[PDB]
C-alpha cells in the first residue's frame, strides 16, 4: 500500500483522492497526503485515547459520545480546537458555580 | 450497492492501537468520523489559502505543516507537526 | 481430619501465625511513619499525588517468617505515559510523557524526553531522609542504597524494618506485549479477567541489566495489587473460604512454599547460592498451579498434604526446566539463564528435594 | 628448565585472527613482544601515577582508562577505550 509505507493507519490513498477531487489546489504534492493523514491519525489517537480513559473511569469498555465530550472538553488544547463544536448526545461538563453551593 | 466513503475502519484501527480492549459505539463512531472530516477540511482549506496567498499551485508538505501550525493550538501543534514530519520522512525513506 | 501428612504442615502454619499475634505495635509505628512521610510528600509539587496503593493496608508482609519487616508501595498518578519497550524484554520500559495541557510536576525529573528513574529516586530519598530527621523521639534510619526496586528501607528503633517502593500509576491500557498473561479465564472468570484489565497498572524503577550494560532509567511493570486481589479472592465459587463446606487451602499452600524458600535462603545466606531467588518466583509458580488446578475441589483443605507437594513439584519442575513465565507477562522468563545461573538452580532443586524426601526438617531446625 | 614469560603465542593468536595466512618472523616476534612490554609498562606506570596522585590504593579500570586517554593519541585513544570498555563490560556480564 501507501499508508503502510509511512507507518500510518489512516489511508494516504483516500486522503490523496480527497485533496485532489476537493479543489484545494491544482496540484497536490505527493508528500502532502502523507503529512495530512499523519496529522489526522495523531489527532484521532489523541481524542480516542483521552476518550478511552474516561470510559474506563466510568468502568465501561465501550466509548460513547459522552466520553468523547468529556475528553474534548477537559483537555485544554483540544477544547480550543473544538471550541465551537457541539457533540451530539454529549451533555456538558459537571460544573456547579461555587456561589450556588449551599452554605 | 454503491461505495460510500467514511473513516470507520481507520478510526477503529487507531482505537485498537491505543486501547486494545475498548470498543466504540456507532454514534461515537459517527462523531469520530465527523471530527476527521472537520479537521481535514480545515487543514486542507488553510493549506489552499496558503498556496493561493503565495501564488503556488501545489499543496506540499510545507503548506500542510503551516496549516497545522495555524489551526491546532500550541502543544497540539508541535506534536502534530512532529508526527507529520516523521511520517513524511519515513515515506521518503522508502521507495 | 485430613489426608496423611497434613498435621506437620498445620503445626508449621500454626507456629507461623502465632508469630503474628503481637504485630499491632509494629504495624502502628509503621502507620505513623508512613503517615508522616505521606504528609510531607504531598506538600512537594513533584509528589502532590503520592498515595497508598493498598488502601487501608499500611503493611504487606513479603516474608512470612519476618514479622518485623514490612512492605509498602507509594503510588504516583503520573498520567498518559507513552511506554517504549526496552530491547524486546517485555518487562522493562522507557517512560515518555505524552502531550498534556496542565503542566505535570514530574517535568523536573526529565532527562531529555525520558523520565529518569535516578533523579526521581534521588528526590524521593532526600525527602524521606529530611522528614524522618523530623522524628525527634524515635530513631528512624534510612538504609543505604542497594538497588532501585527496594527504593527506601527504613529502620525503626532496633526491630522494625519497612520497605517503601515508589510506583508510577497508569490508568491507560496494559502495555501491548503484556496481553496473553493473567490466564484466569477457566479459574476465576473471563469477565473477572476483563474487569481486572480495567484496573490501572504500575511502574517500579528497575534497571534492566543486559550482559553488555544496565540502562539506568528503565521501569518494570507491576500488578501486585492484582496479585493481592486474586490471592484474597481465589476460588471459582464466590463463597470460597467463607464456610466449612468451601474451605480451601490455596493460601496455606502459598504460605508453606514461602516459608520453605525463606528458611532455605536463611541457611544458605552466607554462601550466595540463593541470593537471586525471592518470594515472587514462588508466588508466580503458585499462580501457575492455580491455573493448572482451577477447581476448588482440587484444593480441599483435607488434601493439604498432597496439594503442597504438587506445588513443590511444579516449582521443582521450573527449577529443572529454567522456565517460569511471569504470570502477567508470558514472554518474561523469570527463570531464564540470563537472570539465574544453572548452578544455583540445581542447588535449590537438590535442597528442596531433600527437604521433601525428609518430611521437611528445615521447618523445625531454626 | 625454567619458565621465561613472553607474549609470543598471544601476539601469534592475534595475528591468526587478523591475517589467517600471514606468519611472523622471530625477529618481528621479538619486536611485537617488546612493543607489548613497552606499552603495558607505560599504561601501568601512568595508572600508578594517577592512583598515587589521587591517594588511592587500587588500579581500577578507571585509572587504566585515563591512562589510555593520556598515552595513546586521539583516535587510537578513543578506539582503545571503546575496546577496553567492551571487554571489561563483557567480563562483568559473566560470573
Ligand atoms: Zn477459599
Amino acid at each position: 500500500t501507501r499508508s503502510s509505507r509511512a507507518g500510518l493507519q489512516f489511508p494516504v490513498g483516500r486522503v490523496h483522492r480527497l485533496l485532489r477531487k476537493g479543489n484545494y489546489s491544482e496540484r497536490v504534492g505527493a508528500g502532502a497526503p502523507v503529512y495530512l493523514a499523519a496529522v489526522l491519525e495523531y489527532l484521532t489517537a489523541e481524542i480516542l485515547e483521552l476518550a478511552g480513559n474516561a470510559a474506563r473511569d466510568n468502568k465501561k469498555t465501550r466509548i460513547i459520545p459522552r466520553h468523547l465530550q468529556l475528553a474534548i472538553r477537559n483537555d485544554e488544547e483540544l477544547n480550543k480546537l473544538l471550541g465551537r463544536v457541539t457533540i451530539a448526545q454529549g451533555g456538558v461538563l459537571p460544573n456547579i458555580q461555587a456561589v450556588l453551593l449551599p452554605k | 450497492r454503491s461505495r460510500k466513503e467514511s473513516y470507520s475502519i481507520y478510526v477503529y484501527k487507531v482505537l485498537k492501537q491505543v486501547h486494545p480492549d475498548t470498543g466504540i459505539s456507532s454514534k461515537a463512531m459517527g462523531i469520530m468520523n465527523s471530527f476527521v472530516n472537520d479537521i481535514f477540511e480545515r487543514i486542507a482549506g488553510e493549506a489552499s489559502r496558503l498556496a493561493h496567498y503565495n501564488k503556488r499551485s501545489t499543496i506540499t508538505s510545507r503548506e500542510i505543516q503551516t496549516a497545522v501550525r495555524l489551526l491546532l493550538p500550541g502543544e497540539l501543534a508541535k506534536h502534530a507537526v512532529s508526527e507529520g514530519t516523521k511520517a513524511v520522512t519515513k515515506y521518503t525513506s522508502a521507495k | 481430619d485430613a489426608a496423611p501428612g497434613a498435621s506437620k504442615l498445620r503445626a508449621v502454619l500454626e507456629k507461623l501465625k502465632l508469630s503474628r499475634d503481637d504485630i499491632s505495635t509494629a504495624a502502628g509505628m509503621v502507620k505513623g511513619v508512613v503517615d508522616h512521610l505521606l504528609l510531607r510528600l504531598k506538600c512537594d509539587s513533584a509528589f502532590r499525588g503520592v498515595g497508598l496503593l493498598n488502601t487501608g493496608s499500611y503493611y504487606e508482609h513479603v516474608k512470612i517468617s519476618a514479622p518485623n519487616e514490612f512492605d509498602v508501595m507509594f503510588k504516583l498518578e503520573v498520567p498518559r505515559i507513552q511506554l517504549e519497550e526496552y530491547s524486546n524484554t517485555r518487562a522493562y520500559y522507557f517512560v515518555k510523557f505524552k502531550r498534556n495541557p496542565k503542566e505535570n510536576p514530574l517535568s523536573q525529573f526529565l532527562e531529555g524526553e525520558i523520565l529518569s528513574a535516578s533523579k526521581m529516586l534521588s528526590k524521593f530519598r532526600k525527602i524521606i531522609k529530611e522528614e524522618i530527621n523530623d522524628i525527634k523521639d524515635t530513631d528512624v534510619i534510612m538504609k543505604r542504597k542497594r538497588g532501585g526496586s527496594p527504593a527506601v528501607t527504613l529502620l525503626i528503633s532496633e526491630k522494625i524494618s519497612v520497605d517503601i517502593t515508589l510506583a508510577l500509576e497508569s490508568k491507560s491500557s496494559w502495555p501491548a506485549s503484556t496481553q496473553e498473561g493473567l490466564r484466569i479465564q477457566n479459574w476465576l472468570s473471563a469477565k473477572v479477567r476483563k474487569q481486572l484489565r480495567l484496573k490501572p497498572f504500575y511502574l517500579v524503577p528497575k534497571h534492566a541489566k543486559e550482559g553488555n550494560g544496565f540502562q539506568e532509567e528503565t521501569w518494570r511493570l507491576s500488578f501486585s495489587h492484582i496479585e493481592k486481589e486474586i490471592l484474597n479472592n481465589h476460588g471459582k465459587s464466590k463463597t470460597c473460604c467463607e464456610n466449612k463446606e468451601e474451605k480451601c487451602c490455596r493460601k496455606d499452600c502459598l504460605k508453606l512454599m514461602k516459608y520453605l524458600l525463606e528458611q532455605l535462603k536463611e541457611r544458605f545466606k552466607d554462601k550466595k547460592h540463593l541470593d537471586k531467588f525471592s518470594s515472587y518466583h514462588v508466588k508466580t509458580a503458585f499462580f501457575h498451579v492455580c491455573t493448572q488446578n482451577p477447581q476448588d475441589s482440587q484444593w480441599d483443605r483435607k488434601d493439604l498434604g498432597l496439594c503442597f507437594d504438587n506445588c513443590v513439584t511444579y516449582f521443582l519442575q521450573c527449577l529443572r526446566t529454567e522456565k517460569l513465565e511471569n504470570y502477567f507477562i508470558p514472554e518474561f522468563n523469570l527463570f531464564s539463564s540470563n537472570l539465574i545461573d544453572k548452578r544455583s538452580k540445581e542447588f535449590l532443586t537438590k535442597q528442596i528435594e531433600y527437604e521433601r524426601n525428609n518430611e521437611f526438617p528445615v521447618f523445625d531446625e531454626f
